[PDB]
């Protein structure tokens, strides 16, 4: 069974713009939410309890506790899903 | 063609996976020390026991990687094993461990990694990486360079490990588009950003991995330090260089047995890997010119 790049990434990209589509949905600050989510990636700053919800309530589940190698995560998608809306 | 084993081989090789055996564990699954049926020392990759497509996709990885880049300095992969139910890839046994192994996590009471080894160490796996950027066609991108994927033989030699998260790319592109993979803490901030990685992302990576083998500690440990400043962990690190503050940085298992002055070195070709601008990061190849000698000094002055 060949395992598709391609396919894994589009709904990778996909999970994550159906997630911001519901973050913008919700009202949630999004030049707000940049930084979270940057500082988080990577300083490994612990992510608010504020927003956690809020991901959570949009299915991403804070958060990236492991120091593992990571073949993906929600929330890289979706901090590249942000970056693209806000240049 | 690469060495197809059986199950039962590396089962027996293995003593039925038994937990005397483990070297590594992980979410991705366990790693056994092995014995093939001609003494030859291995180690075995178990893959965990769930058919998830990360743990898939690196497991072809790993395998298609292997025709495509020969070197001292990178760990080359000996074989794989694939039941229905099992996964598993077979390595040449490195005495040695991995440099994070080596680094603190070290078990029990395991004798400090010298500092001379670890110089030896940021040289070797540098020429590893210089070799993937520059003389692979197409140009392979590890995209997870740090301490625990630099495994150290018997001489404590540097063999750069893992390719499952490894990406082909074209020789001429300045990058390629792919998700983002990796180490958090290893990933570079525009690749971060915009899901484009190159070469320089290694580099970036590289960097880290010089911290965990100056400090001893994982990216992790130091990330939480800095923040303890309120300051960006580079920030913070070039603080402390800059105030000659090193002591707070250096191992402290090094006890003091090392020169001021290398340490220092090599935490500049860390910070100017690190760099922010991917432009201004220097080739892996520089950095191996940077290690044996030449170049150092200057590059660091165009720094300020």
């Amino acid at each position: 069974i060949r395992v598709d790049r391609a396919a894994m990434r589009n709904r990778g990209n996909d999970e994550a713009d159906a997630a911001l589509r519901g973050l913008v949905q919700q009202g949630v600050n999004l030049e707000h939410l940049r930084t979270a989510l940057e500082r988080h990636v990577m300083q490994r700053l612990p992510i608010p309890l504020d927003i956690g919800s809020a991901l959570q309530n949009v299915g991403i589940n804070p958060s990236i506790d492991l120091g593992e190698s990571l073949v993906q995560h929600p929330l890289l998608n979706l901090n590249v899903a942000l970056n693209r809306m806000l240049g | 063609q690469l060495k197809r084993f059986s199950l039962r081989e590396l089962q027996v090789a293995s003593d039925n996976f038994s937990n005397k055996n483990i070297l590594g564990r992980g979410g991705f699954g366990k790693v056994y020390k092995g014995r093939l049926a001609d003494g030859t020392l291995v180690a075995v990759k178990r893959l965990k026991e769930e058919r998830t497509q990360g743990g898939e996709l690196q497991f072809q990885t790993e395998v298609e990687m292997i025709s495509m880049a020969v070197h001292r300095n990178l760990l080359r992969l000996r074989g794989f094993c694939m039941t229905p139910t099992e996964r598993l890839l077979v390595y040449p046994y490195m005495a040695n461990g991995s440099v994070a192994s080596c680094l603190r996590e070290r078990p029990e009471s395991q004798p400090p990694l010298d500092w001379p080894k670890r110089q030896r160490i940021a040289l070797g796996s540098a020429r590893g990486l210089a070799y993937l950027h520059d003389h692979c066609d197409p140009k392979i991108i590890h995209r997870d360079v740090k301490a625990a994927n630099i495994l150290l033989d018997e001489e404590f030699e540097a063999v750069v490990g893992d390719f499952g998260l490894a990406k082909l790319m074209d020789y001429k592109d300045t990058h390629v588009t792919t998700a983002v993979r990796g180490t958090i803490g290893h990933i570079a901030p525009e690749y971060l950003s915009t899901g484009k990685s190159s070469e320089k992302t290694d580099v970036f990576g590289y960097g880290v991995m010089l911290l965990e083998l100056i400090t001893g500690q994982r990216a992790f440990d130091l990330a939480r330090l800095a923040n303890d400043d309120d300051v960006m962990l580079l920030d913070w690190v070039k603080g402390l260089l800059k105030e000659k503050k090193l002591e707070a940085l250096v191992d402290v298992d090094l006890q003091g047995n090392y020169k001021d002055e290398e340490v220092e070195q090599l935490i500049q070709v860390a910070l100017l890997c690190t760099q922010s601008s991917p432009m201004e990061r220097p080739k892996m190849s520089e950095v191996v010119r940077m290690l044996e000698g030449d170049g150092l000094a200057e590059r660091w002055e165009e720094w300020q």
